[PDB]
DNA sequence: CGATCCTC
RNA sequence: GAGG
């Protein structure tokens, strides 16, 4: 259920991070740390914003209709 | 200049780190608070969706659409809709887009801020342009789509401040510090051995001279010197930010000086 | 000594040397007959009951036993002197703040005080921990304690768990 | 048939708690319901803070009965009735 | 709720403003009480928030298992490694004043749930409405109009209070009371009044 | 109205009893042998350390509406480095001729006794203390 | 993520809640109360699987 | 292959089980002082092993960070809660017609898990949120 | 619900408490407050 | 046991006692038995008390024991509430229970003793046995839904 | 029992409760739309028909309105609907049934109502939001809490109703209680807390902070009082500032373990016409205590003067604590290196004594006391150890915290935990009990399959060795689960118990209430007692106080 | 359902006015201004200026209830200095200090380089 | 013959 | 059936 945009603490827009953030993991074959600081997501309530994004969206959509 | 001084350590597009100095703790905070809560944006405050046949609701998708941050720097020449003498909204006081997004293909349609489409009249004011950062130029995923499906809708972004909606605030964190020796005892430091070796100094002890252990408490010192860093969300640029700040906060004490003047009639 | 009785007599005379500024300097104008009868009559005035019979003048006079023998000791010659060091002023005023606090100390008629006990029994009861008891560590101090004692008792339980004589 | 004189009375000359409330409600009711005020409201409009009034200086025209278990009972004027609390 | 038995409702919401705030300008989410912890001794909820400061810093999850190795000192110990102090405090400045606090906030991530049963689903008031078919009293429950109940425990609490007349219209004028027809020779309820 | 009681006293030891800004003096006069004083000192404000000679002073001078300094011309009693005010709240006779008296300068204590405080030091809800050098 | 192990009976979701018993042909002894004249009893619950 | 086998309460009375493979049988001859307090094998006469000590547990415990930390009722009003908590319960739950759905619009997996978490789909389908939360006495509301 | 589906019933000397030879087999925190505590039971 | 005794200066003093402490009650025999003190004899056994001593030690005893339950627990309520409980089971003449077996049989009004337990027995006898109720009840004028003499209504305001 | 001695009722409402540190003691917090569903039947008199008129135009829908005018031959008039609702022409005798607006009296009740200060006559303020807001200095009465509880609201209906509660029922009218002869509401939690953290001889605040203090005090004689310090800085004390919430013509007195009116440790209590002199505010001055703060201001000042004692002092208190700020974290529970070492030999010794009495035990040299068991004997002996080691280890800890220690903090102003708290969580758990009795043999000869037959060693039958904080073993994990069911067991146990208890008492005493004549009595007028208490005295207006005759020595009574 | 709609923040309502001052009865010289739709980014800076003042005697404010976004503001000054007038002052110098920093961040800011 | 309060 |  989709990167939310915005984190909920501080504001900073996060909804433009999540496939920079999965290329970051999958082609450059980064540690999730890392991945965070290279996104520029300093703040651990901005890290914990993405870290802890599970979506759900991608099984939403699997769905036949 | 006279009263409070500026010194900019470092400054980018996004992000001013500058230090406040000869100032008052109430202005310095003031300032802060202001920051964050006041400074009028544009952002989408009204959606009317002809199709949704998403896997997400009317309301999460309108929901996010406000928090698409918007181009904010020609804002104080749009007014807010509540003294707009028209009926409802125009291009006086309204931004209206266009969201239409159709999976065309087998692969997953990702539907971005980049595909929100400016209709209205914008009078020549830079206002409404979705604000895109990302390095691919798409900026904010609203949405996913599989093949049937469809999205469309229509987006009356108003004049507003984040004290009303989160979604209004030009500002992501604003960093504040103020003595960062505890030369001022303005806190007491918890500790188990030594406070000193279990308490992380700032980045800001470079910019300042030690206590020195050999001298009595400086009660007569007040706080005076603020290390201070100012995130822009994008809306509005960073020194627009501090500078918009200054002046709302100025504007609403000249509001109070005239309020003085009115009822000093009858 | 420390008994649940009305009329915080302590208070007064604290309330007596600050309304009145009683310097521990200067000798009283009080008299033995002053104090003495003073207490005295003050006694006679502790109305709880009022009919003017025998029966409800002994019945009268049994209700303030107790309360007579705190305002004795604390109200003798010596204390009022030696200790409080009152004023004929500040002591008058003691005996008519005695006098009309006792009267609003008493039970109003009306008072349903049946519910009232059974109340005040019956909550703290809800507020009852550990069912068994704090002896725990030792097996022969084991006796029927808490919500099941209070069983019973209101039950009147003819088998008791733990029955127990104690032999002086 | 039954009473008690006016003279030999053992009950409080104390009004007690329940008597006073009682003696508000009654008042504070009539008073809501249009009928004249014995004492002069200085800007008072509440019915309750008016009998408060007409207790304070003593002009409420009632007689609280108090029975005793026997069934026997004395009357007691609202006026002679003394309102420490 | 945390995921340690912690139970609790929004007192009030504050906007980021008047939030209390870190020197990097972190805010809460959520102000949980100190006296919510000595009596409960729910110390792993203090075990999770510090292990979970350091799992988003480090972009590593958080081990919460149990039967295991995993000490608050070793987590101190990585807590530290970020620049943190060891044990989640915080210097934090008032969100009015811009002052900093003379107390240090333990502050850090916290797995909180959701719960069920939110007031706008329990607010019920009425001031007269359905009546049950039988009894001629209040109908029961918020969605059908229902009266609350006052039962013998309430009526206990009035006779207590001595509100005789209290007691005479919660039991009357506000719920029941009828007008019936006696006899003042059998005394039963008997009598056909044929009224007007 | 005008000074009540002026002295130098010798500081024996000094007490940081759980306290960080806060410390109880223990003294004794450079004159008298048998007059005492202990009192509780804001050492964060005025640091005290052992075998100080300090000038003590009780007076009620130079009541409505405290009004802050404005030092603009405003010229109060002291050519002193450490100020209390407080309240008299015992007058403890030590048998006798030997008399101590009781001051609370909003919670710090002090009790100074003696024998010639007598028509000098009364029940008062003045009391300025002064301390110097 | 479905799980199965319930019945859909009428278009609603049905759980079988596992009911706790004591286990049948179990020899079990008990010392019997102050007042009975039988002082131990041994029992068995025969049943048939 | 018999390195693995199923006992009940009944077979339980006869064996002797060592809680860890290692630290429950090597050998013997400096500490962790953080590091709980472990007894001794003492008893070497095993006859099997505890797959996981955790294991003891069920799905509502299961979810609780560290309750080896915690008093014993806590657990158990924690595992009543769960219950009552928000999060995906299935990913189908847009195409069910049932009576009340409670669905959390950004669910989010626990930054502290559990081993057993990974076994019951929770970082899959969450029910709740990692807020940042300070413990405080703010305007005391 | 993976929880209700493993969930235990008992009708009806001390079957409330914790027995030992629950260990491993009937999970020990898991149990309703009141009335039903310690009859309802999860696997 | 300590005991808080007068010495012969007058002041108070702590002079510990050998006390014997018994699983089983009979009071009857033991305070005849030599070399005790008869005098202070106790059981816990309040029912015992009313039996051997009489109903006003079995009073004081009934109190003694319905303390030491709220004391036990740290909890104090005020002597008079404790005092009306136990005056209450023991004005009857011996005791009676805070139970259908004791109060809810009493001589008191059938429709304040249907409101407890027993509720259509107790109304059945009531017809039966042709009782007449008083009215001056509590739940008696719950029922009749009549302004009780109760507080407010325990005196009546005339003109 | 359902239809007759309670009932369903119409005004009434109900919703999940929230504390106000901003509402006053005696005051409720009233949603806006409850109080637009909830209404009083007013009768139009001169003295109101201007503000009734006003009302009936504003209608159901804004607040300070109406719904129903009710005239003459009593024919209601919806203003919901009805073609003449803007119209209404009022009238005297015409009763509207306007809302429920602000210093209404209504009662206000949590269940289960074992008190009557479970049901308490409150002061109406309408409020945004939808929970009932009360004082957190009324929680106590009711047992509130605000995890989720629900609490209900009585709307009273007529002119006499309203002055019974308002005049018996109202909550200052309940501060002192009859229960135990003491109050029943007190300062309690963060402003509990805070009043010592306040009170303390370190603590001092300058004008800017002062003055906001002075002004948020609503009774304020607006005089700024002399700093306690007019050196370099003027410097007021915690305990000036406060003393400012305190009236005058109060005296309160105490003397703790060391006072000595020069109060060393700054314990005791003396505070001189509202002021206080020295003592560190805590729970037995300003809590629910017997001759603390509460007790005196209610019988000296009055009920409400004491009420709005509790807003004065939360007022002042919770401003300065907000500024202050007061966290706990896990840093609180973490004790020396030297004393964990030293809780850890405190453990071992305990566990030295028990074998050795195990081995004294099976050498058959043991030999028990009379009345009881050699195994009796034994058991009782080895929990003992293990009962005092848990004492041993916790003390340990407890005097290890620093004053700094916010747990620490929270037991010395009294405002949560006691000792066994931080025992458990710094030190050692301790010994789990099931029936009196440590863990028993549940299997065959063991308390599980992990341990040998016939293991009475204290790990294996219970003892929790661990503390929260460094963690529970496996075995201790079970252990302590299994006493904790056995508490949850009986609490539900006591809550169905208790609550029987409490209604028999109840109908048992029912019909009790003093006559005319000081005689307790029963509806039959059978007398119970010939004088109510023995001395026909209220239990509110009674406490402990010193018989000066019957104690100390006959020289010393002389004297 | 309850909740007040957000504009009630920082919009003036029918019959409702900014500042209302009301004369002090417990001290001389001494007046209350209710500020209504405002908060701490108000009532703490004018407060500490008022401060600054040597002809202010008392200065404070305080948000009796947060849900309401009005604060009260107590000024006492000397005798012959009116309060209004202090708080006219107070204002002004705040708008000049600010139009000072708005200039030299300004300044500062055409020096920066990104 | 009894067995805490609330509504769903 | 769920809530304290
Ligand atoms: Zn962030
Ligand atoms: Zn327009
Ligand atoms: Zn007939």
């Amino acid at each position: 259920m989709i990167v939310p945009v915005r984190c909920f603490s501080c504001g900073k827009v996060v909804g433009d991070k999540w496939e920079s953030y999965l290329n970051l993991l999958q082609e450059d074959e980064l540690d999730e740390g890392t991945a965070l600081s290279r996104l520029g997501l300093k703040r651990y309530c901005c890290r914990r914003m993405i870290l802890t994004h599970v979506d759900l969206i991608e099984k939403f959509l699997r769905y036949n209709p | 200049e006279e009263g409070p001084q500026v010194k900019i350590r470092e400054a980018s597009k996004d992000n001013v780190d500058f230090i406040l100095s000869n100032v008052d703790l109430a202005m310095a905070n003031s300032l802060r608070r202001v920051m964050i809560a006041e400074i009028p944006t544009l952002a989408i405050d009204s959606v009317e969706v002809e199709t949704n046949t998403t896997v997400l609701a009317d309301e999460f998708i309108a929901h996010r659409l406000g928090l698409i941050p918007l181009q904010s720097m020609d804002i104080e020449q749009l007014e807010y809709s509540r003294d707009c003498f028209c009926e409802d909204h125009c291009d006086k006081c309204s931004v209206v887009l266009t969201l239409q997004a159709f999976g065309e293909s087998e692969s997953t349609t990702n539907v971005y801020s980049k595909d929100l489409v400016i209709v209205s009249n914008l009078m020549g004011r830079n206002i409404g342009h979705p604000i895109i950062q990302d390095k691919e130029g798409n900026g904010v995923l609203i949405c996913k789509l599989r093949k049937g499906q469809e999205l469309k809708l229509t987006c009356v972004a108003k004049k507003g401040i984040a004290k009303e909606h989160a979604k209004w605030g030009p500002a992501a964190a604003i960093e504040f510090e103020y003595d960062p020796w505890n030369k001022l005892k303005h806190t007491d430091y918890w500790y188990e051995q030594d406070s000193a070796k279990e308490w992380p100094q700032s980045k800001n002890c470079e910019y300042e001279d030690p206590p020195n252990e050999g001298d009595p408490f400086d009660y007569k010192a007040q706080a005076d010197t603020f290390y201070m860093n100012v995130e822009s969300v994008g809306s509005i640029p960073v020194d627009q930010v501090v500078v918009r700040g200054i002046d709302t906060l100025q504007k609403k004490v000249a509001s109070i000086l005239l309020a003085l003047t009115q009822m000093d009639q009858d | 000594a420390n008994w649940p009785l009305p009329v915080n007599i302590r208070r007064i005379i604290q309330n007596a040397q600050q309304t009145f500024h009683i310097d521990h300097t200067k000798p009283s104008d009080l008299t033995i007959k002053d104090i003495v009868l003073g207490v005295k009559d003050l006694q006679e005035n502790l109305l709880v009951l009022r009919g003017k019979n025998e029966i409800i003048q002994n019945a009268q006079r049994d209700a303030v036993t107790l309360f007579c023998c705190l305002l004795r000791s604390r109200l003798a010659t010596r204390r009022v002197l030696q200790e409080y060091r009152l004023t004929k002023q500040a002591f008058d005023w003691v005996l008519s703040n005695i006098e009309a606090q006792f009267l609003r100390s008493v039970v109003h008629p009306g008072e349903m005080v049946g519910v009232l006990a059974a109340q005040s029994i019956g909550e703290p009861a809800t507020q009852m921990t550990l069912n068994t008891f704090h002896f725990a560590g030792v097996a022969s101090k084991k006796v029927t304690s808490g919500v099941p004692r209070l069983k019973e008792i209101l039950n009147v339980a003819k088998n008791m768990k733990t029955p127990s004589l104690t032999v002086y | 048939e039954k009473a008690i004189p006016k003279d030999q009375r053992a009950t409080t000359p104390y009004m007690t708690k329940y008597e006073r409330a009682r003696i508000l409600g009654t008042r504070a009711l009539q008073i809501s319901m249009n009928a004249p005020v014995f004492v002069d409201l200085e800007g008072e409009t509440d019915p309750l803070r008016i009998a408060m009034k007409e207790l304070a200086e003593k002009k409420i025209p009632l007689v609280i009965r108090r029975y005793l278990p026997d069934g026997s009972f004395e009357d007691w004027s609202v006026e002679e009735l003394i309102v420490d609390l | 709720a945390s995921r340690h038995g912690q139970k609790g409702t929004i007192g009030i919401t504050y906007r980021r403003e008047d939030m209390p705030f870190t020197a990097e300008g972190i805010v809460p989410d959520l102000i949980i009480n100190p006296h919510a912890i000595p009596s409960r001794m729910t110390v792993a909820h203090l075990i999770e928030c510090l292990l979970s400061k350091v799992a988003a810093l480090s972009g590593n999850e958080g081990d919460a298992s149990p039967f295991t190795d995993i000490t608050v000192e070793g987590i101190s110990k990585l807590l530290r490694e970020h620049g943190y102090q060891s044990r989640g405090f915080e210097v934090m400045y008032n969100g009015h004043t811009g002052k900093k606090l003379m107390a240090q906030i333990f502050f850090g991530p916290t797995y909180y749930q959701r719960l069920r049963h939110m007031v706008d689903d329990k607010i019920h008031a009425r001031a007269r409405g359905p009546m049950q078919v039988l009894t001629r009293q209040p109908v029961e429950g918020r969605s059908r109009d229902g009266g609350l109940r006052f039962g013998e425990m309430e009526r206990d609490c009035m006779i207590a209070h001595g509100a005789a007349s209290f007691l005479k219209e919660r039991l009357m004028e506000a719920s029941d009371a009828f007008r019936v027809h006696i006899c003042g020779i059998c005394g039963l309820m008997t009598v056909i009044a044929k009224l007007n | 109205s005008n000074t009540l009681f002026d002295d130098i006293f010798q500081v024996s030891e000094v007490d940081p009893g759980r306290y960080n800004k806060v410390c109880r003096i223990e003294a004794a006069s450079t004159t008298q042998d048998q007059c005492k004083l202990t009192l509780d000192i804001n050492v964060e404000l005025f640091p005290v350390a052992a075998q100080d000679s300090l000038t003590v002073t009780i007076a009620s001078s130079l009541t409505r509406s405290w009004r802050p300094p404005q030092a603009g011309d405003r010229s109060l009693a002291d050519d002193y480095d450490y100020v209390m005010y407080g309240t008299a709240y015992k007058f403890e006779e030590v048998s006798k001729d030997l008399i101590a008296v009781y001051y609370s300068f909003g919670g710090l204590l002090m009790r100074l006794e003696g024998n010639y405080r007598n028509l000098n030091n009364l029940k008062q809800e003045n009391a300025y203390l002064l301390i110097r050098r | 993520f479905d799980m199965g192990g319930y019945f859909i009976i009428n278009g609603s979701e049905k759980v079988l809640i596992a009911q706790e018993r004591s286990a049948g042909n179990i020899v079990q002894v008990f010392k019997k109360a102050a007042p009975s004249p039988i002082s131990h009893v041994a029992e068995i619950r025969s049943a048939l699987e | 292959e018999g390195l693995v086998e199923y006992i009940d309460a009944e077979e339980e009375e006869s064996i002797l089980i060592a809680m860890q493979p290692e630290d429950l049988e090597p050998a013997e001859a400096d500490v962790d002082p953080a590091k709980r307090i472990r007894v001794s094998h003492h008893a070497t006469t095993f006859t099997h092993c505890e797959i996981h000590p955790s294991m003891i547990l069920g799905v509502a415990a299961s979810i609780i960070p560290f309750p080896d930390h915690n008093q014993s009722p806590r657990n158990t009003y924690q595992s009543a809660m769960g219950k009552q908590a928000m999060g995906v319960f299935l990913t189908n739950y847009n195409v069910r017609m049932d009576t009340m759905a409670n669905i959390l619009y950004y669910p989010q997996k626990p930054l502290g898990t559990t081993r057993a978490m990974e076994y019951l789909k929770f970082r899959e389908l969450p029910a709740g949120q990692n807020a940042i939360v300070a413990i405080a006495c703010y305007s005391g509301y | 619900t993976l929880s209700h589906l493993r969930r235990t019933n008992t009708p009806i000397a001390k079957p409330r408490q914790l027995h030992n030879t629950h260990w491993g087999l009937v999970c020990p925190a898991e149990t309703p407050e009141g009335q039903a505590c310690g009859l309802v039971k999860n696997l | 046991y300590d005991r808080k005794v007068p010495s012969p200066t007058g002041e108070y003093v702590k002079e510990p006692e050998w006390v014997l402490e018994t699983d089983g009650v009979n009071l009857s025999e033991v305070m005849t038995v030599p070399g005790i003190d008869p005098t202070r004899i106790y059981t816990n056994s309040f029912i015992d008390i009313m039996e051997v001593l009489g109903i006003e030690a079995g009073r004081a005893a009934l109190y003694k024991e319905v303390y030491n339950v709220i004391a036990s627990d740290g909890s104090y309520v005020n002597y008079r509430h404790m005092a009306l409980l136990v005056d209450v089971m023991t004005t009857q003449g011996g005791l009676t229970s805070v139970t259908r077996h004791g109060f809810n049989r009493s001589n008191t009004g059938a429709l304040m003793r249907c409101s407890f337990e027993e509720t259509v027995e107790i109304l059945f006898e009531a017809g039966a046995s042709a009782e007449l109720d008083d009215c001056r009840g509590v739940s008696e004028n719950v029922i009749l839904g009549q302004m009780a003499p109760i507080g407010t209504g325990a005196f009546d305001v005339m003109i | 029992r359902g239809n007759l001695m309670g009932k369903r009722v119409d005004f009434s409402a109900r919703t999940v409760i929230s504390g106000d540190p901003n509402l006053e003691l005696d005051q409720v917090g009233v949603p806006k739309s409850i109080a637009k569903t909830l209404t009083y039947p007013e009768v139009v008199t001169p003295y109101n028909i201007d503000r009734l008129t006003q009302l009936v135009r504003n209608g159901p829908n804004e607040h300070p309105g109406a719904k129903y005018v009710i005239r003459d031959s009593g024919d209601r008039i919806d203003l919901r609907y009805s073609k003449r609702a803007g119209d209404i022409q009022l009238q005297y005798g015409w009763k509207v049934e306007r809302h429920i607006m602000d210093n209404d009296p209504v009662l206000f009740n949590r269940q289960p109502s074992l008190h009557k200060m479970s049901m308490m006559a409150h002061r109406v303020k309408v409020i945004p939001y939808s929970t009932f807001r009360l004082n957190l200095s009324v929680t106590s009465p009711y047992n509130a809490d605000f995890d989720g509880d629900e609490m209900n609201l009585h709307v009273p209906q007529s002119e006499e109703t309203r002055a019974e509660l308002s005049q018996l029922c109202a909550v200052p009218l309940q501060i002192v209680s009859p229960q135990s002869n003491k109050p029943c509401m007190g300062i309690v939690q963060d402003t509990l807390c805070g009043i010592r953290k306040l009170t303390l001889r370190d603590t001092f605040i300058e004008l800017d902070q002062v003055l906001n203090m002075l002004y948020w005090v609503p009774d304020w004689d607006g005089v700024i009082p002399t700093p306690a310090i007019i050196k370099p800085k003027p410097l007021w004390s915690g305990k000036q500032i406060l003393s400012v919430a305190i009236p005058n013509g109060i005296h309160l007195q105490r003397f703790d373990e060391g006072t000595t009116l020069l109060s060393p440790k700054d314990n005791g209590m003396l505070i001189i016409d509202g002021q206080i002199i020295f003592g560190v505010v805590e729970k037995k001055t300003v809590g629910s205590s017997n001759g603390g703060l509460i007790h005196v201001v209610t019988r000296e000042k009055g009920p409400q003067v004491c009420a709005k004692l509790f807003g004065n002092i939360q007022k002042v208190v919770n401003f300065w604590l907000l500024h202050n700020g007061f966290s706990t974290g896990i840093g609180d529970t973490i004790a020396d290196g030297p004393t964990m070492r030293e809780i850890t030999e405190t453990i071992a010794e305990a566990k030295k004594k028990v074998l050795d009495v195990t081995k004294e035990a099976q050498a058959n040299l043991l030999t028990a006391k009379h009345g009881m068991t050699l195994r009796e004997s034994f058991e009782d002996n080895v929990v003992r150890f293990l009962n005092e080691a848990r004492d041993k280890a916790g003390r340990l800890a407890e005097v290890n915290l620093k004053d700094l220690n916010n747990v620490k903090q929270m037991v010395m102003a009294g405002s949560k935990g006691s000792f066994i708290n931080i025992a458990q969580m710094s030190a050692c758990v301790g010994q789990q009990s099931v029936e009196g009795k440590r863990i028993a043999f549940g299997f065959v000869d063991r308390t599980l399959p992990h341990f040998s037959k016939d293991d009475y060693s204290p790990e294996s039958k219970g003892f929790v060795e661990n503390s929260y904080l460094r963690g529970l073993t496996p075995q201790e994990f079970f252990f302590h689960a299994m006493g904790g069911r056995e508490g949850l067991i009986d609490t539900a146990v006591k809550t169905a118990e208790t609550g029987y208890i409490q209604r028999r008492l109840v109908k048992a005493l029912e019909d009790i209430m003093v006559h005319y004549d000081n005689t307790t009595r029963n509806s039959l007028g059978n007398v119970i007692q010939f004088i109510y208490g023995e001395d026909g005295m209220d239990a509110a207006h009674i406490e402990k106080q010193s018989l000066d005759t019957i104690g100390g020595s006959d020289a010393a009574f002389e004297k | 359902m309850n909740a007040p709609d957000r504009f009630e923040l920082f919009l003036l309502g029918e019959g409702e006015s900014k500042l209302k001052i009301d004369p002090d009865t417990k001290a001389p010289n001494a007046v209350v201004i209710t500020f209504e739709k405002e908060d701490h980014t108000l009532g703490n800076l004018i407060r500490a200026e008022l401060l600054n003042d040597r002809k202010v005697l008392f200065a404070a404010y305080k948000v009796e209830h947060p849900f309401f976004a009005r604060f009260k503001l107590r000024i006492q000054t000397t005798e012959g200095y009116d309060p209004k007038d202090a708080l006219k002052n107070a204002c002004n110098s705040i708008i000049n200090k600010l139009g000072a920093l708005k200039t030299n961040f300004e300044t500062e800011w055409n020096l920066q380089t990104l």
